[PDB]
RNA sequence: GCGCGGGUAAGACCGCGUGGAGGCCCGAACCCACUUAGGUUGAAGACUGAGGGGAUGAGCUGUGGGUAGGGGUGAAAGGCCA
RNA sequence: GUGAGAACCUUGCCCGCCGAAAGACCAAGGGUUCCUGGGCCAGGCCAGUCCGCCCAGGGUGAGUCGGGACCUAAGGCGAGGCCGACAGGCGUAGUCGAUGGACAACGGGUUGAUAUUCCCGUACCCGUGUAUGUGCGUCCAUGAUGGUAGUCAAGCGAUGGGGUGACGCAGGAAGGUAGCCGUACCGGUCAGUGGUAAUACCGGGGUAAGCCUGUAGGGAGUCAGAUAGGUAAAUCCGUCUGGCAUAUAUCCUGAGAGGUGAUGCAUAGCCGAGUGAGGCGAAUUCGGUGAUCCUAUGCUGCCGAGAAAAGCCUCUAGCGAGGACAUACACGGCCCGUACCCCAAACCAACACAGGUGGUCAGGUAGAGAAUACUAAGGCGUACGAGUGAACUAUGGUUAAGGAACUCGGCAAAAUGCCCCCGUAACUUCGGGAGAAGGGGGACCCACAUGGCGUGUAAGCCUUUACGGCCCAAGCGUGAGUGGGUGGCACAAACCAGUGAGAAGCGACUGUUUACUAAAAACACAGGUCCGUGCGAAGUCGCAAGACGAUGUAUACGGACUGACGCCUGCCCG
RNA sequence: UAUAACCAUCCUAAGGUAGCGAAAUUCCUUGUCGGGUAAGUUCCGACCUGCACGAAUGGCGUAACGACUUCUCAACUGUCUC
RNA sequence: ACAACUUGGUAUUGGUGCUCGAUCGUAUUGGGCCUCUAACCUCGGACCGUAUAUCCGGUUCAGGGACAGUGCCUGGUGGGUA
């Protein structure tokens, strides 16, 4: 009787996987944040 | 000793276990143990380096002394024989006269309450050490050093032995456990005797858990494998693979020693199977 | 294995009390999905009602970590990778 | 009763349901759903005075609870550096990273919303100041010496050394405690019926941490000399010579019991007084049953053989003339989390959904039970209704005689089902096959019978006399057997609760697989043979360093085919 | 009367040792013989005429085990006449 | 076609000795073999950068050694990949 779905929330996991420090640690992250800023999104990175 | 189970459940029939009539304690010295972690058979990259190796049980490593030249000319006493999973054979605890404690492999036939000489001019008592230059011919040795100051890096498993042939200049001839003959500088160190617990061979396990605890994973045969992931795979029914056996990666059997190795033009001869 | 009474010269062996080794047995939770009736513009984008196998183990599960696409993983079915 | 409207809102009285939850809580998860006050054009599958609707205001109180300032793992970053055409991949020193280790508070009361946070009462752990008392040296000088002279043992004491800290699986016995069931004892009731007036019935029959004592039990060895092993030195840890020791010696630990905390708090009840508050306020002795909780990191067995750092103790190296102890007085003790929802209308599922969600609490009667049936504490009647012997559909219930004659198919149903006694085949790898089939008994009362058994007090015996060991009238609980009698169709009466046998084929067994049509004769599984590997191996990932194999060394490791065990495994090298 | 149960002809490398056989292999096939009820194209035990069994892509057995497949027996019942 | 493996030449690349030939002693410049150390190599031992370092670098001791590896050209195997 399994109904467990894909989404299992957790703030710690979400932050450390899609966090700013992780994003800017590398280069592609910097490029994508720059692209998003050029676009003009309200929130840069989740 | 060897003990054989009386069959009472289908899985256990024919099982056996080694009777540990040689142990005296079950607690290593707190100052000589060092930790170890379950490893999983991967590497830094995370790729599976060797298939079907993993799982098992948590083990604690104990340090051993394979140098045995820092201390010389000082006697020692045999204290106890201890359990050790990390290596096939058993081990012994030594009490040096000056008070230091050290660990070595337990040679065959040794027992509690004995005297071991580690001098460069020591006796021929088993368990002693002294340079190859000073060992008489015809004796059996183990823990051979591949070269001076290199540590015993050969013949460490249970039941192995090395036989010493004649000598020449700075070179000596050794009979390899597998029949080979190799030459090595006499300046190196070695130990007299052979590794005990020669009954390792007769152990019959008969149970999946006794292998899983050691960490052996299934093998999955080749023919059943699908054609994409394997060279024998495919075919309706079951067949020999439609091609002469080849490794699962494209390269067949045969020569395996890299030629022109620095030892290639110095070492004598190769093995012969089943003479 | 142990102690007692037999058998022996010693045994094997014969009975008597303790021990609970068992990938042992019946049976809850949990986990699995074999048969069967319903649902099928369903309550549910793969369930429910009866029955069905393990239950000291190759067991079940929480916590934090690693494995990236001609690649990963895979007790190996051309499965899985939101 | 409210209001214009009421089966769906408020009060009161009946009835039913749940109760290993349809109850009380934690972490994760959401953010204002919590309270007060306003209304009902939006929403609630219908109307709504109601709301998890919205409006406005209010509400979250820690030296001791969870985290940070304390320490670490699998892993991530990475100064130098290596390798790489560039971009970039590695990894040292270090710093990050709880699901762990250490670490100091409990009972009761309080408002519409807060409680180990406020108050009452009593505790514990770190720091600073003042005063006082023990009181030792710097400057005198006795001492021990290696005995004129040079050091010194006070007091601190490490970034250093050494101990401790520091670890698996299964299992019973013994002594305890919680919980529960009776009872001495204390307060209250006269329940419109045939009979019981207190020998009946109803309700009570409580109360923490710390501080004192140290019972049962368990564990452990101590002094003299030599020494040089522990990256220097060591009175420390080791090793070697001798003495001391089986003493319940000595030390440590330590359940439970006992006193203190408590002239206190709370409560059954009695008075007035009702959205409710105030005042007063009894007795609080003895037995049985008995844990999943304590002694316990105990003890006994087993192999597959079982984290680190910090802290604490100690040692010197080294600083050193003020410091140590005790008492009293007066002070300081940092940052974040703190409402509400938690087995769900507030989380995951597009919904106010028949699914899922880690952990803690576990009453009575029958019961082996945490299954099953009715029930206390506690919570619910969950959001469309009222009527009406159509067929038909779905879930149950019953049915003569035949019983498998339909159906590819004994599919579904039906049947046995529990406890105690008698005896159980062909087989066999001697464990098993085996609960094999079958037959008999199962209520109540009395007598045997004040029988027996366990516990256990009055009382007795004994002693290293104390919190002591033995028996144990009385009291309490409890099955087994033999006779006689009684009722009915039925004596495991409900619920719950295995069909069995005889063959063949396939697979040795337990196991795993196509989430979402296939659970197998499929897959692996322990046995064997061959091939390859001489050690920064072969085999790998990676154009490279490097990493695995292995902190291992052919009685091992990688690849291939086969699959327990028995009888075996023919010919042929083009 | 039944056929080869020895020798030689071609070829290449030799031309199936044990064991089993209308089977998870068999088109002609519901092959022939004995068992089973009244009826047996299923099943069981044998017959060798092996299209196209066969010993490490193993053969023949085998105690115990199987939500594996096929057949028979007693009890049962609304699976049926109904 | 490519990766990978593999064969020679050539540069890295040094000294001295035996042995085979094209204008039986006279002339031929390249092959085969044995030696020596300074190039080069060793996840060998010991010290220092260093208080903590199995990284790294340097000195020294000890072994290999003109090989191996690696640049450039080239001959072969090559469903491992396109
Ligand atoms: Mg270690
Ligand atoms: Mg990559
Ligand atoms: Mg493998
Ligand atoms: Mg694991
Ligand atoms: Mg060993
Ligand atoms: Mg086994
Ligand atoms: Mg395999
Ligand atoms: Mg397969
Ligand atoms: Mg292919
Ligand atoms: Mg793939
Ligand atoms: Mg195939
Ligand atoms: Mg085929
Ligand atoms: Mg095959
Ligand atoms: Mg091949
Ligand atoms: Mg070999
Ligand atoms: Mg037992
Ligand atoms: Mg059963
Ligand atoms: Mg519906
Ligand atoms: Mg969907
Ligand atoms: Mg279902
Ligand atoms: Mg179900
Ligand atoms: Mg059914
Ligand atoms: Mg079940
Ligand atoms: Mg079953
Ligand atoms: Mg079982
Ligand atoms: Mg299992
Ligand atoms: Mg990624
Ligand atoms: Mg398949
Ligand atoms: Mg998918
Ligand atoms: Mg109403
Ligand atoms: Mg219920
Ligand atoms: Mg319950
Ligand atoms: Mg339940
Ligand atoms: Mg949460
Ligand atoms: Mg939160
Ligand atoms: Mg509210
Ligand atoms: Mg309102
Ligand atoms: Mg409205
Ligand atoms: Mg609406
Ligand atoms: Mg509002
Ligand atoms: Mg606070
Ligand atoms: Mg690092
Ligand atoms: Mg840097
Ligand atoms: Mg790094
Ligand atoms: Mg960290
Ligand atoms: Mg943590
Ligand atoms: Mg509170
Ligand atoms: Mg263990
Ligand atoms: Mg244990
Ligand atoms: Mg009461
Ligand atoms: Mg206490
Ligand atoms: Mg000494
Ligand atoms: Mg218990
Ligand atoms: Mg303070
Ligand atoms: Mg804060
Ligand atoms: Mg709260
Ligand atoms: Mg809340
Ligand atoms: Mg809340
Ligand atoms: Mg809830
Ligand atoms: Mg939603
Ligand atoms: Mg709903
Ligand atoms: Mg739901
Ligand atoms: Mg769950
Ligand atoms: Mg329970
Ligand atoms: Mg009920
Ligand atoms: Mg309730
Ligand atoms: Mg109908
Ligand atoms: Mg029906
Ligand atoms: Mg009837
Ligand atoms: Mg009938
Ligand atoms: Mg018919
Ligand atoms: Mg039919
Ligand atoms: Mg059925
Ligand atoms: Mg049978
Ligand atoms: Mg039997
Ligand atoms: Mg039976
Ligand atoms: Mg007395
Ligand atoms: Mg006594
Ligand atoms: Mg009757
Ligand atoms: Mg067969
Ligand atoms: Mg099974
Ligand atoms: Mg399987
Ligand atoms: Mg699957
Ligand atoms: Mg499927
Ligand atoms: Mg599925
Ligand atoms: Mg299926
Ligand atoms: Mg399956
Ligand atoms: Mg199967
Ligand atoms: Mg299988
Ligand atoms: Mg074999
Ligand atoms: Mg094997
Ligand atoms: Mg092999
Ligand atoms: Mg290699
Ligand atoms: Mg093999
Ligand atoms: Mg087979
Ligand atoms: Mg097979
Ligand atoms: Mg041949
Ligand atoms: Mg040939
Ligand atoms: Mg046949
Ligand atoms: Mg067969
Ligand atoms: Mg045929
Ligand atoms: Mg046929
Ligand atoms: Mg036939
Ligand atoms: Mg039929
Ligand atoms: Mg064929
Ligand atoms: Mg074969
Ligand atoms: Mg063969
Ligand atoms: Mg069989
Ligand atoms: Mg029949
Ligand atoms: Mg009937
Ligand atoms: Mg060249
Ligand atoms: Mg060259
Ligand atoms: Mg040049
Ligand atoms: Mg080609
Ligand atoms: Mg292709």
């Amino acid at each position: 009787a399994k109904g467990k779905r894909t989404f299992q929330p957790n703030n710690r996991r979400r932050a450390r996987v899609h966090g700013f420090r992780l994003r800017m640690r590398t280069r592609a992250g910097r490029a994508i944040v720059a692209n998003r800023r050029s676009k003009g999104r309200r929130a840069l990175t989740a | 000793g060897i003990r054989k189970y009386k069959p009472t459940t289908p899985g256990r029939r024919g099982a056996s276990v080694s009777d540990f009539a040689e142990i005296t304690r079950s607690t290593p010295e707190k100052s000589l143990v060092r930790p170890l972690h379950g490893k999983g058979g991967r590497n830094a990259h995370g790729r599976i380096t060797t298939r079907h190796k993993g799982g098992g049980h948590k083990r604690a490593y104990r340090v051993i002394d394979f140098r045995r030249h820092d201390k010389d000319g000082v006697n020692a006493k045999v204290a106890h024989i201890e359990y050790d999973p990390n290596r096939t054979a058993n081990i012994a605890l030594l009490h040096y006269l000056d008070g230091e404690k050290r660990y070595i492999i337990a040679p065959q036939g040794l027992k509690q309450g004995d005297v071991i000489e580690s001098g460069a001019n020591a006796d021929i008592k088993p368990g002693n050490n002294l340079p190859l230059r000073n060992i008489p011919a015809g004796t059996v040795i183990h823990a051979v050093e591949l070269r001076p100051g290199g540590g015993a890096k050969l013949a460490r498993s249970a039941g192995v032995s090395i036989q010493l042939l004649g000598k020449e200049g700075t070179y000596a001839a050794l009979r390899m456990p597998s029949g080979e003959i190799r030459r090595v500088d006499v300046r190196c160190r070695a130990t007299v005797g052979e590794v005990g617990n020669a009954e390792q061979s007769n152990i019959n396990w008969g149970k999946a858990g006794r292998m899983r605890w050691k960490g052996k994973r299934p093998t999955v045969r080749g023919v059943v494998m699908n054609p994409v992931d394997h060279p024998h795979g495919g075919g309706e029914g079951k067949t020999s693979g439609g091609r002469h056996p080849v490794s699962p990666w494209g390269k067949p059997e045969g020569r395996t020693r890299k030629p022109n190795k620095p030892s290639d033009k110095l070492i004598v001869r190769r093995r012969r199977t089943g003479k």
